[PDB]
């Protein structure tokens, strides 16, 4: 997914 | 009545101390707290609405939780989230997927050793009337 950086 | 509200304290209670539980676990370090809407500004997009250990203590401080079937709701809810904003396959997706698996499975785990079954009917009985 868009990941949590 | 005053017991019913002391009924509503005990189930407080309880709930705080399975919360606490899973929060010092190291393995719900990333459920303890929201994620940051800040560092992760997609989060509030996608996922409509966000839920974390925090957030938990705060609602039963707050008496949002009559029942342990409305707590249960948002345990759930965090486990749910993991999963619907991390679906991939990459390592980094399925380990807070697995974790989130492990926190509702703990959490269900708890309540099922220490929650008498004759005290929850009681709150949903109280809930109920009102």
């Amino acid at each position: 997914g868009l990941g949590k950086g | 009545s005053m017991q019913e509200e002391d009924t509503f304290r005990e189930l407080r209670i309880f709930l705080r101390n399975v919360t606490h539980r899973l929060a010092i676990d190291k393995r719900f370090r990333v459920f303890t707290k929201p994620v940051d809407p800040d560092e992760v500004p997609d989060y509030v997009t996608v996922i409509k609405q966000p839920m974390d250990l925090s957030s938990v203590i705060s609602k039963i401080d707050l008496h949002k939780y009559l029942t342990v079937k409305d707590y249960l709701r948002d345990i759930d809810l965090i486990c749910s989230n993991a999963l619907e904003y991390n679906p991939d396959r990459d390592p980094g997706d399925r380990l807070i997927r697995h974790r989130a698996c492990a926190l509702r499975d703990t959490a269900y785990a708890i309540i099922k050793e220490e929650l008498d079954e004759d005290f929850e009917q009681l709150c949903e009985e109280i809930q109920e009337s009102r």
